[PDB]
């Protein structure tokens, strides 16, 4: 019965999204439409800046691009993909993108600001989340990769640092410098060294499961405050990841070890997630079964915690950042490379 | 302990994302 809904729920939702992705939205702002008040993140690539737009007063979060700096890194068909897909995806913990647009030297990704700042702030600062805040969170998570999933999308950076709280105290999901819409295998060596599936490690050519395998990583970042594999260096932590040995906590509940060792299964036939009954094996287990999940997705379950408001456009709940000055040539760079953002 | 270990880390600051 729930999961014949489900199944509604997403064609209708795969309509919304096919829509979008064969006739993308291009062009819909400009830079002067736009005040410049702070740099308030890095992400993959390029900077993210708190603006204002003039003409409603809303702050919104924008995302600017060097468009020669991403042909040097090899990014062109990955920045391509990242607005292709925000442009197109709407689900209420995926932050929405408001405008696009690009000039002689630069791509802008404008999207909804959350001034709370994210959960890598909040969750280093206290140490660890109990079981249940990790698991409201962790809830979030597996119906947004439900979603995305299930439009053959795979996400391929979850860590807390892409997770902005609302002012209600949920989840957008803000970075998809990685994203891809493949079904089927692929085999980009990308994502962050912690969160990295043993597949992608080993040069394997991987699926969906490596975002699973990214959750368990999250979950026991989440509730021990720190990650399952961790080293002063990358290749020290991929050693750790292929090794297959995963210790926990003492503290973590005996049904958190359960889920974990399931979702951290270096056997991809073994992988939650990843078998017959998909996402079915994660949201039916004991540790989720106090979680009622269209209270999450509706906003009904009550937030663990919810950021100070100090204002629609206040800063200090992120860093402190050099400031670039955004310079605009007179010669267009990388045209032809970019024509469709 | 585990997390004291990971405090005296150089990895508890934000990741950047890796790539070829
Ligand atoms: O500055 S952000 O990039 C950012 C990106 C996209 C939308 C945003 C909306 N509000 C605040 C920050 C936002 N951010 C802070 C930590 C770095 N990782 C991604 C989240």
């Amino acid at each position: 019965s729930e999961q014949e809904s489900v199944k509604e729920f997403l064609a209708k939702a795969k309509e919304d999204f096919l829509k979008k992705w064969e006739n993308p939205a291009q062009n819909t702002a400009h830079l002067d439409q736009f005040e410049r008040i702070k740099t308030i993140g890095t992400g993959s690539f390029g900077r993210v800046m708190l603006v204002k737009h003039m003409e409603t007063g809303n702050h919104y979060a924008m995302k600017i691009l060097d468009k020669q700096k991403v042909v040097k890194l090899k990014q062109i068909e990955h920045t391509l993909n990242e607005k292709r897909i925000l442009q197109a995806v709407n689900f209420p913990f995926l932050v929405k993108l408001e405008f696009s647009f690009k000039d002689n030297s630069n791509l802008y990704m404008v999207m909804e600001y959350m001034p709370g700042g994210d959960m890598f702030s909040h969750l280093r600062r206290i140490g660890r989340f109990s079981e249940p805040h990790a698991r409201f969170y962790a809830a979030q998570i597996v119906l947004t990769f439900e979603y995305l999933h299930s439009l053959d999308l795979i996400y391929r950076d979850l860590k807390p640092e892409n997770l902005l709280i609302d002012q209600q105290g949920y989840i957008k999901v803000a970075d998809f410098g990685f994203a891809k819409r493949v079904k089927g295998r692929t085999w980009t060596l990308c994502g962050t060294p912690e969160y990295l599936a043993p597949e992608i490690i080993l040069s394997k050519g991987y699926n969906k499961a490596v975002d699973w395998w990214a959750l368990g990583v999250l979950i026991y970042e989440m509730a021990a405050g720190y990650p399952p594999f961790f080293a002063d260096q990358p290749i020290q932590i991929y050693e750790k990841i292929v090794s297959g040995k995963v210790r926990f906590p003492s503290h973590f509940s005996s049904d958190l070890k359960d889920l974990l060792r399931n979702l951290l299964q270096v056997d991809l036939t073994k992988r939650f997630g990843n078998l017959k009954n998909g996402v079915n094996d994660i949201k039916n287990h004991k540790w989720f079964a106090t979680t009622d999940w269209i209270a999450i997705y509706q906003r009904k379950v009550e937030a663990p915690f919810i950021p100070k408001f100090k204002g629609p456009g206040d800063t200090s709940n992120f860093d402190d950042y050099e400031e670039e000055e955004i310079r605009v040539s007179i010669n267009e760079k990388c045209g032809k490379e970019f024509s469709e953002f | 302990t585990t997390y004291a270990d990971f405090i005296a880390s150089g990895r508890t600051g934000r990741r950047n994302a890796i790539h070829d």
